[PDB]
């Protein structure tokens, strides 16, 4: 009882404590978490561009089809009223 | 004085502008690039109904594109419907990358230095991976020897707790070890030696950290003889 | 303590080119495009005063495509042409 | 015809890619499609079939990772080039025949410009999947 | 095919050139008139006892 | 710190150096580095301005911390691991129940 009490006093437990779990910091984050990687762009980090560009060309190519089946073959000024009020 | 094998360092190319993004990312977008300037032809030039009312053609899209990516602007706009739906997705392509390429390109622009490995000696005390020795009947293996530093304790505890031998018989028997270790077996001399290995070819060492004490070299005699106060 | 596995660091998505700016500001942004095309829109074809309506190119479309292109940093053919637009 | 025989090629194809790997489990490899082929070894030329499955985390569904993977072992907007090249190429023979109608080799074209776009798509989820 | 390159050119050129524009013009270095000495043996300005 | 108390007797009895030259620089004080209560010590720091520390006791820093006005702060971390416990005169019949 009067023998840990003088350890915990002089310090004893905090060096064993060191010794026993920080001077073995050997995996990984402890000893790699502090230091520093520029960088490098790949292409898995942008592909969603890529992504929206191609669907964006196959949605106005789509746009200018029904254009031209349209025109192979607003309305009522006047009911623009009817819409503009029920609108409002 | 600690002496390591010092790690190749890269040179920038010639070419080393077109770093911070990858080759495939560089055809990616050449690709995409044509694509989408044919794909603007074929809107553009459709049969509308007179005909050469509309500008754009092939070439005119060609470098259109072009304009658009680089922030140079332009001659003429799209005006038809499916021809600015589309040019707007250009648009966005283009503000993405090249404000990547900018920010990172000021990254790049910073730094070029190593992140200069287990110097100062403690990580020698702390890590297991990297081995380190002395010179046999020598001053610095006493030292370790007869130190009470309590870091330089646990360092002569791992190097008299060894396998294998880590001292050696000579300095050059060391350096060869160091050289051919690969940045896996330190040495420990001192730095009037560790700056002559510096000096010379292959000039494949290097010294990291500080000094650790402070020793001097001097004329010995027999104890006693008159050569003592003259020399 | 509770000990369980190591996870995988998950990489970011798709949709995370838009990451760096809140949801909240990419909205008041499409209701502001919204309103600075309407509001343009508004100030011309004003009734101009034989070209009395058609002093201007700027139809709603048209407005529009100016506020699109002048955010992301092309600008476009037109120009405002007169006061109180710009 | 030359486009349609280079991605028939293409894609009947197990030299891609060159990484060090392995060749059959329970060295520089030459690697394709799904026979991951290897070569300069105890033995050269015995071509594995690949397909997908990881060791993880247990990812219940992780779209990104899983239904990307689906596409990528499943070569879907790949062989779709093959499918409207060789429509268009049909659409090119058939310009003789039927014709004197001014409106059906404009339907042609369509079909090479978007088995191009599907092949970009392809090339981008396969680099994708490579590094994933 | 010399205007895109021109263009190609300025890209690169002033992407480089506003990547740490702002250290740039805050820097304070100092000026050391002399180091080893033997300005003063070789001036008469400057006094050193 | 405060008088009377264990961690100044802590700081005196201690023999870590930097320990020491703090006790050294306690000890030798010119006024009084020292108060005699807790409430004291903080209206010298909070009137100081940034130019007397105090120590104490993590759940008495945190305490205070968690208090109007809020103007205190605890900065790095512990030194030791104390603990409070019941206290009994010497061998009666309390100890072991309690
Ligand atoms: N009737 C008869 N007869 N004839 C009539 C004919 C008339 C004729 N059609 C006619 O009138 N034509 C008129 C056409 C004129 N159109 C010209 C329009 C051209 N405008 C182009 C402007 C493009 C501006 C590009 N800006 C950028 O790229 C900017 C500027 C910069 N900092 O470099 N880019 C950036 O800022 C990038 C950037 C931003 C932030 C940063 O921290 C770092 C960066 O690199
Ligand atoms: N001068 C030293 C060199 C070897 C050492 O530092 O241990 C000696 O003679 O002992
Ligand atoms: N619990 C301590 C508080 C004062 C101090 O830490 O010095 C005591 O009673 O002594």
């Amino acid at each position: 009882n009067l023998a840990v009490l003088k350890l915990s006093e002089q310090g004893v437990l905090d060096k064993l404590k060191n010794k026993w779990w920080y001077d073995k910091g050997e995996c990984g984050a402890k000893d790699s978490g502090s230091k520093e990687k520029t960088s490098a762009l790949s292409l898995s980090n942008v592909a969603g561009v890529f992504y929206i560009l191609v669907g964006g060309l196959g949605l106005a190519m789509l746009v200018a089809l029904i254009e031209f089946c349209y025109k192979s073959r607003l309305f009522d000024r006047g009911v623009q009223m009817l819409l503009t009020t029920v609108g409002a | 004085s600690i002496m390591i094998k010092k790690p190749q360092k890269s040179k920038p190319g010639v070419f080393s502008f077109l770093d911070p993004l990858a080759y495939e990312i560089w055809m990616c977008i050449v690709f995409a690039y044509i694509g989408v300037s044919v794909v603007l032809f074929l809107v553009s030039r459709f049969s509308p109904y007179s005909e050469s009312t509309n500008e754009f053609g092939i070439f005119n899209s060609l470098w259109f594109s072009l304009g658009a990516f680089m922030q140079q602007g332009c001659d003429i706009s799209p005006r038809s419907l499916s021809g600015r739906i589309v040019g707007g997705v250009w648009w966005f392509f283009t503000l993405i990358i090249i404000s990547s390429y900018t920010a990172n390109l000021a990254a790049f622009l910073t730094v070029e230095r190593m992140v200069s490995p287990i110097e100062s000696a403690e990580d020698l005390s702390k890590q297991t991976e990297i081995a380190y020795g002395t010179l046999d009947s020598g001053s610095t293996k006493e030292f370790f020897r007869r130190s009470k530093i309590a870091v330089f304790d646990k360092m002569w505890t791992y190097m008299r707790s060894a396998e294998p031998s880590v001292f050696v018989r000579t300095t050059a028997e060391g350096v060869a070890r160091v050289r051919k270790s690969k940045g896996k077996y330190a040495y420990l001399l001192e730095s009037t030696m560790n700056e002559y290995i510096e000096q010379r070819k292959p000039c494949d060492t290097m010294k990291v950290g500080g000094n650790l004490d402070s020793k001097g070299y001097g004329i010995a005699t027999p104890k006693g003889s008159s050569l003592g106060t003259p020399v | 303590s509770i000990m369980i596995k190591k996870p995988q660091k998950s990489k970011p998505g798709v949709f995370s080119f838009l990451d760096p700016l809140a949801y909240e500001i990419w909205m008041c942004i499409v209701f502001a495009y919204i309103g600075v095309s309407v509001v343009l829109f508004l100030v011309s074809r004003f009734s101009p005063y034989q070209s009395s309506e058609s002093t201007n190119e700027f139809g709603i479309f048209n407005s529009l495509w100016f506020s699109l292109g002048a955010f992301m940093q092309q600008g476009c053919d037109i120009s405002p042409r007169s006061l109180s637009g710009r | 015809f030359a486009a349609f025989s280079l991605m028939t090629i293409a894609v009947g194809t197990d030299y891609w890619l060159y990484s060090r790997g392995v060749c059959k489990t329970k060295v520089m490899t030459h690697s394709g499609l799904w026979r991951t082929c290897c070569l300069e070894g105890n033995f050269k030329g015995l071509c594995k079939q690949i397909d997908h499955f990881p060791e993880d985390a247990d990812y219940e569904a992780d779209t990104a990772e899983y239904f990307l993977r689906a596409v990528r072992a499943s070569s879907i907007f790949p062989i779709l080039s093959v499918i409207l090249l060789f429509m268009g190429g049909l659409c090119i023979a058939a310009s003789e025949f039927y014709k004197t109608r001014h409106n059906i080799i404009l339907s042609a074209g369509i079909f090479f410009v978007s088995a191009g776009l599907s092949n970009i798509i392809g090339i981008i989820v396969y680099i994708s999947a490579n590094a994933g």
